[PDB]
């Protein structure tokens, strides 16, 4: 049980890291597209 | 009277418990239970960690 809960904690941390990376990339692209669209 | 006396002690052992293996159990499951099978598909036959 202890090994299992450690494993799920690691998996959850990994999923949060992946989601944070995707969100950061998307938000950066969105802001930069905002600046570009404002230019035109 | 001249030969050195030899006393013998006998022990017999078996496979360890999951609890007493410690964090090694988790550190081997991270390496086999998810990494190898999912990201390589080697389809091997391997014994238990214990």
């Amino acid at each position: 049980w202890a090994a299992r809960t450690i494993f799920m904690k690691s998996q959850i941390k990994r999923q949060e890291a992946v989601a944070k990376a995707i969100y950061d990339r998307e938000v950066r692209s969105v802001e930069l597209a905002l600046k570009i669209a404002q230019q035109q | 009277y001249l030969v050195k006396q030899e006393w013998g002690a006998t022990s017999i052992t078996d496979k360890p418990t999951v609890n007493m293996l410690g964090g090694y159990y988790s550190q081997q499951q991270f390496l086999r239970n998810l990494d190898a099978r999912s990201f390589s598909s080697p389809q091997p036959e391997q014994p238990s960690i214990s």
